[PDB]
Order: structure tokens, then C-alpha cells, then sequence
């Protein structure tokens, strides 16, 4: 069986059923009726590249949560490859596995984002992101040793 | 009062440190066992990397206080507390 | 900058790392500091405790909060636990008595797990001060009430201590009594005695490495209907048979095994 | 806030952590008599000579339950009128022919 995913720029894609549910929204749309689907808040790319994710997962064993609590050292070698993309595409991503309720994809997707911070300055994120530095000297000097952990 | 919590004040216990094959210590209950190498060291004019303190030839945990080094190897044995130390 | 999403990165940063992020930009120093990043915060081996680190962490509202080892003035506790409402964990292992004097306010949130080992000065007469409850003019307003947890290693208490626990803590569930040495067989008798809530409170009891519990304290331990962790590891008056006679008398209604040695658990 | 070693190549008297008074602290007190045979001197050129040491006296009965708490002192270690103390301080353990070294934490 397949079920057909419209994305908000009209685009179409054949899709397995079972790695179609991986999005638990998807999932829970399927059962209300029945008798192509609207993805109202999906690029054509984005919704191209979760179909790809979800066709590399849809046997993963389910996940142990307990013991078990937020980590970044966790992310398997071909989530790695396959989220090697630009600063956009990665929180298109995240966005995008948000609103189809993916947490697999969620997840991953914060574990690389999270890397690209950890070890890194306030300057150096700044320039990893593009964050415009708002703080008046006597702010940002005042914040920083402001405290210490 | 504002300073009856320093180290100072608590109560006190007796070492003696012979050497791994004589010198006599007392210090707070919650000096740790780093603490009492950092004073070796002193003594010894050496680095930490090269001095480490022993009971019954086990390498005791840096973290280790002198009260529970007493009480887990030491209850119902008079003073001092008889503790061992290396060089390497 | 989505804010859901942010928070989503942020809750995989450590605190050091989180800590960086509040000085990148003037929004991210109020996102990350929000209260659900900050619910356990430990300062183990602090050595200074300067009254910014203490703002930062009234600021951060933690349910959580280990002071182990840092030795803090009664002064800081005082401040600390008067702007913390929802603190319900505090460890204060390796402290001093004048400070966890500090939880004798009125003040004082209303813990459920309290870890005081080897705090230096904490004994009978200062567990009756930290335990018995404020002035009142009738002829249970201890702040201690809801307290489950509650961790007295290395404390150089008698069983004068074990009675005001018993009266002032009908919730307590894991008791932990390692190396406190005065401790007796008769403090278990009084733990698990008929018409004490610990006798159906506790849950887990630490006696290891206490040189005057013997074999009899497990007869007393057959009273308890809910008593699943019975920690004997190191008592050298204590035996391993007087344990499987334990597990042999008690197997009829519950299922023990020694997981190791003189450790005794619930299967 | 540190921490303070005594060190000696002889073995050190016994000091004990007591609360003399309601409006002290605890602190360490070696018995008075002990410091003053270690020193062969007598309490009256002791206190002559160094008149800044502190010298005080609490009931027997008091001073013995203050020690029968610790774990660290064995029944054989436990000293028994009054008993006389001076206080533990660098000054003291200097004169005992002892070092001093401060520790940080």
C-alpha cells in the first residue's frame, strides 16, 4: 500500500504507508478518514529529504528511554552523512520534524545542531549562526563575568 | 556565628605516614586525601604524579575523607591512623 | 529564531555549554536560563560561593540543588533556601552543622530528600534542633514533613536521633545510616516497631559498615510489610547465613535474594 | 577557608573538639596538664610567659560526654572535679615544637 503526500507548494510523493506513520501527525491523519494528503506546512525539498530519512529508519527497533537522558554523542554514522546539508536545510529539518511529530528526526537533527555549539565561544557561535550581537559592553562584559559555573 | 564552619574548628585525627617498602599529621575529619598528598608533595619538594597514599597497599581515592578512611579501615583501633605513602 | 525550536537545541547543552550560549545574545541569556534547563544544578567541589553564584541561582529556580562539599556558610544556605519555593532535593554531604543550621527557619521549603553525610557537628543534639518544630502556643508543623529520602552517613548519632525521625517523618521511605557506629540492633527495633509509620514507610535502609548491628536486627526487619533494600555490606557482626535465614523465613509472603553479599533486595 | 596540617617527627598529644561555653563554638582544647609536660614547664611560668593562650576549665562529666559521641576515640582513649584546657591554635602547636602548613581546599 502507499498513501500520496501533498507539500505546500503542490508537490506530490508515493509513500509507503509504514514509513509514512513514522510521522506520528501523518499517522494520526490517516485514521481519522479515508474513504493526496495536505501537508500545508512542508517544502517539496524538506518533505523529499524526511521521506529519505524515514525509508532509512522504518526498522529501527524502538528507542530505550528511561538511564537514559539527553546526550549528543549519540548520533548514528548515517543520520551524520545525511545531515551534512546548509545551516537552512538543517532547521528546515527541525521545523519540519516539529510539525510532523518525528522525534527520531527531531532529535537528531538538535543533536548535530547542539554539536556545532558545544566547546565553541559566544563569538564563534555568533559567526556558526550568523547571531547578531546585541549586548552593550558593559552587557555583554557584565553577563560573561557576570558568573562563572 | 559567621565563621564556625571553617575547617578550622572541626574535629581533629591523627595520622601516621610511614614509607612504602616517619612523620605524624593531624588535620580536619574532612581534609581529603588529595589534601594530605598536596602536603607531602611540600614536604617532599615532588608533583603529585609521583606521590600516592596507600592503605593496606590499595591506592586510596583522592576524594576520600580522613573520617571515612578511619571508620571503613580503621573503628576500634587507637590513635594514630596508620597510613602508607609511595614514590614513583 | 523560533523559540520552541531553540529550546529544543538547548535542553541537549550542558550547563557549561548553556552558560556560553546566555553571553552570545540578549535573548538567548533569557531562553537559556529558562527554570526547565536548570532543574538539577550541581556545585560539588565549589570553592567559592560568590553572591552572584548565588543570584544566578535563585534566578534559575531549581528543584534540585547539591551543595556537597563546598562547605557553605549558614549565611548563603539562609539566602539560597529563602528564594528557592520549589526546592525539594538538597545535598549538603561534607558540610558543616552551622550551616545546615539554615533549614531550622521557618522559611524553609518543604524538602523530600535531604542528604547530610558527613556534615562535621551534626549529632543528637543538633538533629533535635533541625527536627523538632517552632514555637506554637496549643498545649506536625516541622518543616522536615514531607521529606522521603534522607541520608545520615558518617553522623555521630545515637538512637536519640532515630526517635525524633520516626515522629516527624510519616513519609520517610529510604534510610541511609552507614557508618554512624553508635547506631544499635535497638534502633531498628525502633524503626520497625508496631504503631510507627516507618514500620510501613520505609522502603530501602543503608546500615552498612555499622559495627554494632548483628544478626538481629533482620528479626525485626521480618515486621516491615513494604521493606524491599536492606544494605548489611560490611558489618562485621552481621553473617551471610543470619541473611539467607532471612530469605528462608520471610519467603513464605516475599521473595528475597542477596543480589550480593550481605545486601538484601526484594526479587 | 582552609585547611591547617600540624606536622612533627614525634608523636602528637591528643586535642578534642568541645564547646566550653553556650556562647562558643566548638572548638580543639588539648589538656592543659599534657601541654605542660611536653613543654616542662610549670602553669605558672606558662602563663606568665605567654599569657595569650587561653585557659579554661569545664566539669568532668561534660567533657567526657562531649568525647563519648566521637567514633574516632576509642573507650581506652577517653579521659575519665574539673578538667583544664588550652586552646588548639599555630601559636600553641609552634611552641610544641611542631610545624604548621595551610592547606587550600
Amino acid at each position: 500500500p502507499s498513501i500520496k503526500l501533498q507539500s505546500s507548494d503542490g508537490e506530490i510523493f508515493e509513500v509507503d504507508v509504514e514509513i509514512a506513520k513514522q510521522s506520528v501527525t501523518i499517522k494520526t491523519m490517516l485514521e481519522d478518514l479515508g474513504m493526496p494528503v495536505p501537508l500545508p506546512n512542508v517544502n517539496a525539498a524538506i518533505l523529499k529529504k524526511v521521506i529519505q530519512w524515514c525509508t532509512h529508519h522504518k526498522d529501527d527497533p524502538p528507542p530505550p528511554e528511561d538511564n537514559k537522558e539527553k546526550r549528543t554523542d549519540d548520533i548514528p554514522v548515517w543520520d551524520q552523512e545525511f545531515l551534512k546539508v546548509d545551516q537552512g536545510t538543517l532547521f528546515e529539518l527541525i521545523l519540519a520534524a516539529n510539525y510532523l511529530d518525528i522525534k527520531g528526526l527531531l532529535d537528531v537533527t538538535c543533536k548535530t545542531v547542539a554539536n556545532m555549539i558545544k566547546g565553541k565561544t559566544p563569538e564563534e557561535i555568533r559567526k556558526t549562526f550568523n547571531i547578531k550581537n546585541d549586548f552593550t559592553e558593559e552587557e555583554e562584559a557584565q553577563v560573561r563575568k557576570e558568573n562563572q559555573w | 556565628h559567621s565563621k564556625a564552619h571553617y575547617y578550622r574548628y572541626d574535629e581533629q585525627l591523627n595520622l601516621c605516614l610511614e614509607r612504602l617498602s616517619n612523620k605524624y599529621v593531624r588535620c580536619s575529619v574532612r581534609a581529603e586525601v588529595r589534601h594530605l598528598r598536596r602536603v607531602l608533595c611540600h614536604r617532599l619538594m615532588l608533583n603529585p604524579q609521583h606521590v600516592q597514599l596507600l592503605f593496606d597497599n590499595e591506592v586510596l581515592p583522592d576524594h576520600m575523607t580522613m573520617k571515612q578512611i578511619w571508620l571503613s579501615r580503621w573503628f576500634g583501633k587507637p590513635s594514630p591512623l596508620l597510613l602508607q605513602y609511595s614514590v614513583k | 529564531m523560533h523559540r520552541e525550536v531553540w529550546m529544543a537545541v538547548f535542553s541537549y547543552l550542558s550547563h557549561q555549554d548553556l552558560c556560553v550560549c546566555m553571553r552570545v545574545c540578549r535573548t538567548w541569556n533569557r531562553w537559556c536560563c529558562d527554570k526547565r534547563l536548570w532543574t538539577r544544578i550541581d556545585l560539588n567541589h565549589c570553592k567559592s560561593i560568590t553572591p552572584l553564584m548565588l543570584s544566578g541561582i535563585i534566578r534559575r529556580q531549581p528543584v534540585s540543588l547539591d551543595l556537597s562539599w563546598t562547605n557553605i556558610s549558614k549565611k548563603q544556605l539562609s539566602w539560597l533556601i529563602n528564594r528557592l519555593p520549589g526546592l525539594r532535593d538538597l545535598v549538603l554531604s561534607g558540610c558543616s552543622w552551622i550551616a545546615v543550621s539554615a533549614l531550622c527557619s521557618s522559611s524553609c521549603p518543604l524538602l523530600r530528600t535531604l542528604d547530610v553525610q558527613w556534615v562535621e557537628g551534626l549529632k543528637d543534639a543538633q538533629m533535635r534542633d533541625l527536627l523538632s518544630p517552632p514555637t506554637d502556643n496549643r498545649p506536625n508543623r516541622s518543616k522536615l514533613r514531607n521529606i522521603v529520602e534522607l541520608r545520615l552517613a558518617g553522623l555521630d548519632i545515637t538512637d536519640a536521633s532515630l526517635r525524633l525521625i520516626i515522629r516527624h517523618m510519616p513519609l520517610l521511605s529510604k534510610l541511609h545510616l552507614s557508618y554512624c557506629n553508635h547506631v544499635t540492633d535497638q534502633s531498628i527495633n525502633l524503626l520497625t516497631a508496631v504503631g510507627t509509620t516507618t514500620r510501613d514507610s520505609l522502603t530501602e535502609i543503608n546500615l552498612s559498615d555499622c559495627n554494632k548491628v548483628t544478626d538481629q536486627c533482620l528479626s525485626f526487619f521480618k515486621r516491615c510489610g513494604n521493606i524491599c533494600h536492606i544494605d548489611l555490606r560490611y558489618c562485621k557482626q552481621v553473617t551471610k547465613e543470619g541473611c539467607e535465614q532471612f530469605i528462608a523465613e520471610m519467603s513464605v509472603s516475599v521473595q528475597f535474594g542477596q543480589v550480593e553479599e550481605k545486601l538484601l533486595q526484594k526479587l | 577557608d582552609d585547611f591547617m596540617f600540624e606536622l612533627s617527627d614525634k608523636p602528637l598529644l591528643p586535642c578534642y573538639n568541645l564547646q566550653v561555653s553556650v556562647s562558643r563554638g566548638p572548638c580543639n582544647w588539648f589538656l592543659f596538664s599534657d601541654v605542660l609536660k611536653r613543654l616542662k614547664l610549670s602553669s605558672r611560668i606558662f602563663q606568665a610567659r605567654f599569657p595569650h593562650f587561653e585557659i579554661t576549665t569545664m566539669p568532668k562529666a561534660e567533657f567526657y560526654r562531649q568525647v563519648a559521641s566521637s567514633q574516632l576515640l576509642t573507650p581506652a582513649e577517653r579521659p575519665g572535679e574539673t578538667v583544664e584546657l588550652v586552646r588548639y591554635e599555630p601559636d600553641l602547636l609552634r611552641l610544641l615544637g611542631s610545624e604548621v602548613e595551610f592547606q587550600s581546599c
